[PDB]
């Protein structure tokens, strides 16, 4: 990665996977590698993938995710799908009139154990965004200073008859009568701060007209993603697995190691929920339930 | 144009010191200064933007925060430098006599013992080296070359 | 002469009497000019500290008196409250191993 | 103590803003803060010097001048740093609880990404490494070692 430069006796490497079916290509206009750079960092999530940087002959950055050991064949195929969903969405009146499209993005399965997955620049994950709306005083409730889990959940497992951290859920579904689990879940759902995402968009927005619009596109793009993720049975909708496209303010559903029902098939902790409509989204729509614009 | 309010400006009253954040005025004042067809509006919108970019440089140079991320106002500089070029070689001669010297003045300041390494100058350089490219203006490119 | 009086309570009432904006003017020039009338030699050892106590305490009401001198701190850092013993003690008065 | 007046300070009046140069008070206030035998004078002379060295750091950090010679206030720093040591480990416990933390606080600030190369820190280092030498004090040397 230090040794690679533009030199003769080498086929100049066009930037990976930039070729697509959207019109005739103009191949020589596609970016090509000038070189790698003396910079790296590792992402927090369990396979510790890597924010590599490429400089192109355009004298421009392509920050990129290397992911690997996981086979990007599945991730490529779950995007072919999303490209054809943008296809029908652009091509029926009920969705062209609403300007409805997902964002897909480029996977490229560079080997059976790699891909250079494109980083969307000027974006942040929804958990990063959420904590970034908190003050140091509510952040104490995730530093886990008021109780050893952020909300009581891991310790409250003992009241729910579950002892250990992993798999103990396998017991609670036995005696989890509606009344005790709802009333205790409602006590936690009512602990964690009000109006966090309302605060996120008030911070983004210039003025009330710009807020009303930005709100609607987040909730619209979010809505379309969560049905289409359901349609292909994807799961593990963890709050790092969404990004706010921070310029346009829309949601992007980020990754798919558990596509095609395979999230809920895998035994040790079953996923009952088909997709995500949680509290800070209901709180984003507050004066009307999810039965409004989302529905 | 920014994630959090820069330009916090205390209005000189006698009883009190209420605060205006001037970075709400730029998105409209920049459009007036270029595109106002009424000439008297245009020049007054320029001298507001001039005094407001003087305010900008000063407030940044008090070091409201010293790096450790996006330098304060880099996100403004990235958005106001291309406006400053398009508006030096504006037609209106009263505008040109005000901003040709100001861009060269900025261009001097943005080479300096500390600041030559700053992303303030990266934003500046890539603004001007997008300036020379412009697909719809012949006089912008000449100016950006001389810049 | 009541302006050097031995009891700090009476010393304060006569100070507060002259400080009033009808006895002794409020604009800084006429205050500075008027303070020259608040002298007779029996006060002289104290006078300089009184004249300055009448000028700077005109600032006790000024719009800047509660503003910070510099807007923000030296860099990213965080601050706390504190307390000082200030009661009965000079350091050199209690034995080591106790 | 200096060739030209640093510390130009505008008194907060309502009519006007007259200027005091505070660097005339230091030569007497430093002597009071150490050597005043009346205890009530002593502590009040300390808290003036504390607030006056806070003023000092701030005024220098606005960059009244940025080098190109003796840094502004280096000549004050060279004269006030040895006073700050002698006056942390003063006997009086009310003085000590105020200046032991302040010298460690200064000593943190005077290591930093820009300022570690500054003669502000050379003056500081050579003040403390004259502190450990003192031929007539046993407790100053201990403190300067811990510094
Ligand atoms: N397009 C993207 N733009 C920016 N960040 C991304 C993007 N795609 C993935 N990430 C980052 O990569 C990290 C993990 O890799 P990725 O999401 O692709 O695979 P994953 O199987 O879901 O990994 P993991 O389960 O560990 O989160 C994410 O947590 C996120 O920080």
């Amino acid at each position: 990665m230090s040794d690679f430069k533009v030199e003769f006796l080498r086929n100049e490497l066009e930037i990976p996977g930039q070729y697509d079916g959207r019109g005739k290509p103009l191949p020589e206009y596609h970016v090509r590698i000038a070189g790698f750079d003396e910079r790296v960092t590792v992402m927090a999530s369990l396979r510790r993938p890597k924010r590599i940087i490429i400089r192109g002959h355009d004298e421009r950055e392509h920050p990129f995710l290397v992911k690997g050991g996981e086979d990007l064949r599945q991730d490529q195929r779950v995007e072919q799908l999303f490209q054809v969903m943008n296809g029908i969405l652009a091509q029926d009146s009920a969705c062209s009139q609403r300007a409805l499209q997902l964002r897909t993005y480029s996977v490229v399965p560079m080997t059976s154990r790699l891909g250079l997955i494109e980083w969307l620049e000027n974006t942040v994950t929804l958990k990063d965004l959420l904590l970034n709306t908190m003050s140091q005083e509510e952040k104490a409730a995730y530093l886990s200073d008021p109780r050893a889990p952020p909300c009581e959940y891991k310790d409250w497992l003992t009241k729910m008859s579950g002892k250990h951290d992993v798999g103990a859920y396998m017991l609670m579904y036995k005696g989890a009568n509606r009344t005790e689990t709802v009333t205790s879940f409602r006590k936690r759902e009512s602990k964690v701060p009000a109006d966090l995402l309302k605060r996120a968009f008030v911070r983004m927005s210039t003025s009330p007209e710009a807020f009303l619009a930005l709100r609607s596109h987040f909730a619209s793009s979010h809505a379309l993603i969560c049905i289409s993720h359901w349609i292909l049975g994807i799961g593990d909708r963890h709050l790092n697995n969404f990004m706010v496209a921070m310029e346009t303010g829309g949601v992007i559903g980020i990754d798919f190691g558990h596509a095609f029902g395979s999230a809920t098939q895998f035994l040790p902790v079953p996923e009952l929920m088909p997709f995500r409509l949680t509290r800070q989204f209901i709180n984003l729509m507050l004066p009307m339930k999810e039965t409004g614009l989302m529905y | 144009w920014d994630r959090e309010k820069r330009l916090s400006f205390a209005v000189p009253f006698r009883e009190m010191k209420p605060v205006i954040f001037l970075d709400v005025f730029l998105p409209r004042v920049t459009e007036l200064a270029l595109t106002a067809s009424d000439r008297q509006t245009k020049v007054a919108a320029c001298e507001l933007l001039h005094s407001m970019v003087m305010f900008m440089l000063g407030k940044a140079t008090q070091m409201p925060e010293g790096g450790q991320g996006a330098p304060p106002m880099y996100q403004l500089y990235k958005r106001t430098f291309p406006v400053l070029l398009r508006l030096a070689c504006d037609v209106d001669q009263v505008t040109r006599q005000l901003y040709e010297p100001l861009v060269m003045q900025l261009i001097h300041w943005f080479t300096n013992n500390k600041k030559f390494e700053s992303q303030d100058t990266v934003a500046l350089l890539e603004a001007i080296l997008d300036g020379i490219v412009d697909p719809v203006d012949s006089t912008l490119r000449d100016f950006c070359g001389r810049c | 002469q009541g302006l050097i009086d031995e009891n700090p309570g009476l010393q304060l009432i006569i100070r507060n009497f002259w400080s009033h904006e009808t006895r002794l003017p409020s604009n800084t020039l006429d205050r500075l000019l008027a303070l020259n009338s608040l002298y007779s030699p029996k006060i002289e050892v104290h006078f300089l500290s009184l004249a300055t106590n009448f000028l700077l305490e005109m600032t006790s009401m000024s719009p800047d008196y509660p503003n910070p001198m510099f807007e923000h701190p030296l860099s990213e850092c965080e601050f706390q409250e504190y307390t000082i013993d200030s009661d009965w003690r000079f350091r050199s008065t209690v034995l080591t191993p106790m």
